[PDB]
């Protein structure tokens, strides 16, 4: 029967529930204390990358952590070096809707995807001189929300039609394809070994995955509408949330539940993307308002505001050495805050 | 949906089998990351422009 | 030769006016080139410049003024050539500065509905401080020209007597660069109020009048300005090519040069105010 | 992808001559090109330059104001027009693409090259003689420049050219430490500053031929005399 | 400038890049990028075959002034999270088939298809991002809703009706149903047209109605509105 289904699916659900609160005896707010805060930080604009002439929707710093791609709404795709800011390439996108943008941590290869359910994978250190599209990877239903590379022949494609997907880009068919999420799947991060993602969603949860298993490894639930920013933990242990209820969400893959929450009673907004620091101290989340404002992540003191965006900031992402902070905004400007 | 009744039971009953451990410990470990790589994080202490990449 | 001619007691009622009427427009003006420059939706717009320089040179242009106005018109106090000449050609430089912008902002509305395709493209910051700037330059060059072209006191020319040091010669140049440009802005808002007109008369017999009445109302109020001030300031002034001089008309041109203020007073109203894009920021500060 | 050159012949002293070099296989509009002349008992030489877009040219000090270097983008042509050519201009003119972004490798593809003959700044200093050699050694082919090639962003603009005789020459080390695409491993840099040397450390008879430095600081763009190889 | 042989020609690089987006951010504003939204049966394959995956952009001249338009029908995703997408459209088209007054849609209890059509009207006028774009409106099919207008009243539909069984009486009073639905009869405006076979006239309705579109736009834009 459908109905004793539904009889059973809940005790699981009261014995997940009882299950964490038989493992929440401190919690991490009060654990947290005796220890220094981290006081007020301040980061100035270093740069401001001028060039795009749209709403930049996403970006995402190059492993060298010079080098920035950074999708904007016009059909460009602009590579930044960000120490003097010049334009590497300019990549003219076939459709200008794109939500989202990687690249690729060897260096060699870019993808976005967007409206048009298609992942574009571009080539940039080739041979005859100017950046190639070297795959479409179709198959999706709905719009593409994020793209990640594990390595320069497998990316994770979480799209809107509920379904994650990893990708074999040689050939061009889905490996696996991770379902079992209800409402659009918003944004995913790899954890810093590749093995596991995770991917919050229009249902208020995120979901870790396991990229060679197939399937979820748990579930986390917690928030209260859509969540649309996912980063790991540095420690690849934990991870942030970001949803449309205007607060984060430190979970714990670990002890399979929530570890504190950042909400400041003066911000009623939603946030776009969240990002850690190195060493996972700060919890950079981009707000609605027009500003992103620096959490430290282990008490909820909001202890900063990096607000210099005429617009939302929609795109928001941390070098791999810690060195600054890019966010991009509404407004085509890409002001990285050291 | 009684296909879509079954998967979710399935996944819930290999979810709840988790080895959990404590938010004792799980944030004391989370705490012990940090102040091991605070020296290695220049946005919490600002490191001066000797260092900095982004002066001009 | 000097022009001493003064009101016996209506000199200090029109003084300490035009040294607070000349702060009333100065705290009309505070909160339009704030505002113009504190907004970010504001500043990016490429017209807001031509609005952005007509207030700066009705505020160059007002204090400037009133100095060179009030003590003059108390005592002549002011009886050289350096402490007079270059004291006016600062005030026909931001009141040709000012007429400047308003003809720049004329053009900027006579191609937004003349090419309105085309108008996004054409009037851009690039091209906005492209015109921004040489028309400031070009005024300051024809109104601080006589202190390096001709003077009576330099040279041989027909000494005016409304202006001491100013000739004839140069009120040809002056009332002509004015009005060759204050006579394509009752051109170029005619066309805006014909090329809607054209336009309001087909949406309706399309089907599915009342846009241009619309634009009427903030249209004439803006072009009867240009002539309740500018009209009879120049309406004296031709009179020194020609034969009336009189001291009535002396008299009374003293009572109009204040209205080349009155005009800056009432310039951000029919400027700033109509718009409501700078009106919410108005609300909101 | 290749460079093919038109023109050379034997003019008199005093004539013109036009070279062209057909490129075809790339996206020609975006490559900084150069012409690199080569005397022929001798090693290479530096004469013109054309940018993107053909938004800056440089010439050599010998060879300035009596060569015009340009070309016509949507031909994928680069034309060199010599006038009052002297006995000195007679070389084989190689053809050479740069494209300059950021982690690019410069001068990665070489032209033929047409000898033209005629009818009768930092310098860099590798000063070593026609080495023999046996395969599997580690060989150390050391440049000296006379100024500190280390810029103010950490790069040290030193290039190692291979000629192997009869051909054109190859990037190899495009940097001080890097690889261009298709040098085997085996092919190392090292040094900073003036004194550079290219070590290689497993050997063949295939990559044998003389072995040209080049500064890229700035442009008199001179090249070392080639330390030749031979077994 | 302290930089080097190559980080000058990188800067000749960067700058011959930005001359590229600038002169292709120019062939991008020369364009009008209209938005075919509308619900599932109305006819918007009506519209785009009387012009000229996820969203399919569609070009077509009219009059020396390029369009683009956006048909987002086909994405099966939820429309909350990529709206904002078209927030600087210049003109919303819609579609209702005027024809589905009487048909009803079998998924939802009572869902008439006219029903959610409205609701969907009333959700992209009052969206928060589309302020300023103005709707242009196409009311589909009117020459079937004459051969079902005759034998069967728009009662059904709308019980606050009261007229006969006529054309002209209850089509405008569709449009009346339409054009006060948006809580902003200030910002946007709401252009309405009935296609049936009007072929010639439908982007010459377009044309004059982003021309319209066009002008209170930059006549905001100079503050002069
Ligand atoms: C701004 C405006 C309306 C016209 C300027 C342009 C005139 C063309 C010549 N440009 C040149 S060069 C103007 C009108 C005036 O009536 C006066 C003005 C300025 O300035 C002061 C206060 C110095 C005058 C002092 C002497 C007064 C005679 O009793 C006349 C006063």
């Amino acid at each position: 029967e459908l109905d004793q289904l539904r009889q059973e699916a809940e005790q699981l659900k009261n014995q997940i529930r009882d299950a964490r609160k038989a493992c929440a005896d401190a919690t991490l707010s009060q654990i947290t204390n005796n220890i220094d805060p981290v006081g007020r930080i301040q980061m100035r604009t270093r740069r401001t990358l001028r060039g795009h002439l749209a709403k930049i929707y996403a970006m995402h710093w190059g492993t060298d952590s010079r080098l920035l791609v950074s999708a904007s709404q016009d059909g460009k795709l602009i590579i930044w070096d960000s120490y003097t800011t010049n334009k590497v390439h300019a990549i003219p996108l076939r459709s200008s809707w794109v939500m989202t943008c990687a690249y690729a941590p060897s260096g060699n290869y870019v993808a976005c995807g967007g409206l048009d359910n298609i992942c574009s994978i571009y080539n940039l250190k080739t041979r005859e001189g100017n950046v190639r599209v070297s795959r479409e990877l179709a198959g999706h239903t709905g719009y593409l929300s994020c793209c990640r590379f594990l390595d320069d022949n497998q990316i994770v494609t979480s799209s809107g039609d509920t379904t994650c997907a990893l990708w074999d880009i040689e050939t061009g068919q889905q490996t696996t394809t991770f379902t079992g999420h209800t409402g659009d799947v918003m944004s995913l991060s790899l954890a810093p070994d590749t093995r596991l993602f995770v991917s919050g969603a229009c249902d208020a949860s995120a979901k870790l995955w396991d990229v060679r298993e197939g399937m979820c490894r748990q579930t986390f639930t917690g928030h209260e509408s859509d969540i649309n920013a996912i980063c790991f933990f540095p420690n690849g242990n934990a991870f942030a949330t970001g949803s449309d209820d205007a607060t984060c969400r430190l979970f714990d893959l670990r002890a399979d539940q929530e570890l504190m929450t950042y909400s400041h009673d003066n911000i009623i907004c939603g946030i776009t993307s969240v990002s850690f620091s190195k060493s996972g101290r700060l919890l950079l989340a981009g707000y609605d308002d027009f500003n992103c404002n620096v959490w430290d992540a282990l008490k909820a003191d909001r202890a900063g505001v990096l607000a210099g965006h005429d617009n939302r900031v929609s795109c928001l992402g941390v070098t791999d050495d810690g060195m600054a902070v890019a966010t991009g905004s509404w407004d085509s400007f890409l002001k990285i805050w050291n | 949906s009684i296909a879509q009744a079954r998967k979710l039971v399935e996944q819930l009953k290999m979810e709840a089998n988790i080895d959990r451990i404590k938010v004792s410990k799980a944030a004391a470990d989370l705490m012990a990351y940090c102040e091991a790589h605070a020296k290695e994080d220049p946005l919490l202490t600002p490191v001066p422009a000797s260092e900095n990449p982004f002066r001009e | 030769e000097c022009f001493m001619v003064l009101n016996p007691s209506q000199q200090l009622a029109i003084a300490v006016l035009s040294l607070t009427l000349g702060t009333f427009t100065v705290l009309e003006n505070l909160l339009v080139l704030c505002v113009i420059l504190h907004s970010r939706s504001l500043r990016c717009r490429p017209s807001y410049h031509f609005i952005g320089s007509l207030a700066v040179a009705d505020l160059l242009g007002s204090v400037i003024f009133v100095y060179s106005f009030i003590d003059f018109h108390v005592f002549h106090r002011k009886d050289s050539r350096n402490v007079f000449l270059f004291k006016l050609g600062g005030v026909t430089a931001s009141f040709t500065a000012s007429v400047g912008s308003l003809f720049l902002t004329a053009i900027d509305r006579y191609i937004s509905i003349h090419r309105p395709l085309a108008y996004k493209r054409i009037v851009t910051r690039p091209k906005a401080v492209v015109a921004f700037c040489l028309m400031w330059t070009i005024a300051i060059v024809i109104a601080v020209l006589p202190l390096l072209g001709w003077n009576c006191e330099k040279l041989q020319s027909v000494c005016s007597d409304i202006f001491p040091h100013i000739d004839k010669t140069y009120l040809m140049f002056w009332i002509g660069v004015v009005s060759v440009l204050l006579l394509f802005i009752v051109y170029a808002y005619m066309y805006i109020l014909w090329k809607a007109h054209s336009h309001a008369v087909r949406m309706i017999q399309r089907g599915t009048a009342r846009m241009d009445i619309e634009l009427a109302k903030t249209l004439v109020l803006i072009l009867v300005v240009l002539i309740i001030c500018w009209g009879p300031l120049l309406a004296i002034m031709v009179y020194d090519v020609f034969g009336k001089m009189n001291k009535l008309i002396k008299t009374v041109f003293a009572f109009c040069s204040m209205l080349c203020l009155l005009n800056s007073t009432v310039n951000p109203i029919i400027y700033a105010l109509r718009s409501k894009d700078l009106r919410h920021a108005f609300r909101s500060m | 992808v290749q460079l093919v050159e038109s023109g050379g012949g034997l003019v008199q002293p005093g004539g013109s001559r036009k070279l062209s070099c057909s490129a075809s296989g790339f996206a020609f509009s975006s490559f900084g090109m150069h012409w690199v002349r080569q005397a022929p008992e001798k090693g290479l030489e530096w004469v013109a330059y054309i940018s993107s877009g053909s938004g800056t040219i440089y010439y050599a000090d010998t060879v300035k104001g009596r060569f015009t270097i340009s070309r016509d983008d949507p031909k994928n042509t680069l034309f060199l027009q010599m006038t009052s050519l002297r006995s000195e201009d007679t070389a084989m003119y190689y053809c050479v693409r740069s494209i300059y972004y950021y982690g690019s490798s410069p001068f990665d593809f070489w032209g033929q090259g047409t000898t033209l003959t005629v009818s009768s700044d930092i310098v860099m200093t590798q000063a070593t003689s026609s080495v023999p050699v046996t395969p599997g050694e580690s060989v150390s082919i050391s440049c000296r420049s006379s100024k500190s090639l280390l810029h103010s962003n950490g790069n040290t603009y030193l290039y190692w050219f291979l000629q192997r005789p009869g051909q054109s020459p190859q990037l190899l080390i495009y940097r001080m430490s890097n690889l261009a695409s298709g040098v085997p491993d085996r092919f190392s840099g090292s040094g900073s500053g003036t004194a550079f040397t290219l070590t290689i450390s497993r050997l063949s008879a295939e990559d044998v031929g003389v072995y040209y430095c080049m500064q890229h600081l700035e442009y008199p763009l001179t090249f070392g005399a080639g330390t030749k190889l031979e077994l | 400038c302290t930089l080097s042989a190559e980080d000058k020609a990188a800067v000749e690089r960067s700058k011959m890049i930005d001359r590229n987006l600038r002169e292709d951010g120019e062939k991008a504003a020369r364009e009008v990028k209209l938005l075919l939204l509308g619900a599932g049966e109305s006819g918007k394959s009506t519209i785009v075959k009387q012009m000229k995956t996820g969203i399919v952009e569609t070009h077509f001249t009219f009059k020396d002034l390029h369009f683009k338009m956006f048909d987002v029908g086909g994405q099966r995703s939820e429309r909350k999270k990529w709206i904002h997408c078209f927030e600087g459209v210049t003109a919303i088209i819609f579609c209702v088939a005027l024809s589905d007054y009487d048909l009803v849609l079998a998924e939802d209890e009572e869902m008439n298809r006219m029903h959610e059509s409205m609701k969907l009207f009333d959700s992209i006028c009052n969206n928060k991002w589309f302020t300023d774009t103005s709707i242009i409106l196409f009311l589909n099919k009117k020459d079937l809703f004459e051969e079902k207008i005759k034998k069967s009243p728009l009662t059904i539909c709308y019980p606050e009706y009261a007229g006969s069984n006529t054309y002209e009486e209850a089509a405008a009073y569709i449009q009346c149903q339409f054009e006060d639905l948006n809580k902003r009869k200030d910002t946007k405006e709401i252009y309405t047209h009935f296609t049936c076979a009007t072929d010639t006239k439908n982007v010459q309705f377009v044309f004059d109605a982003v021309t319209d579109v066009i002008i209170k736009n930059n006549l905001k834009d100079c503050g002069l509105f």
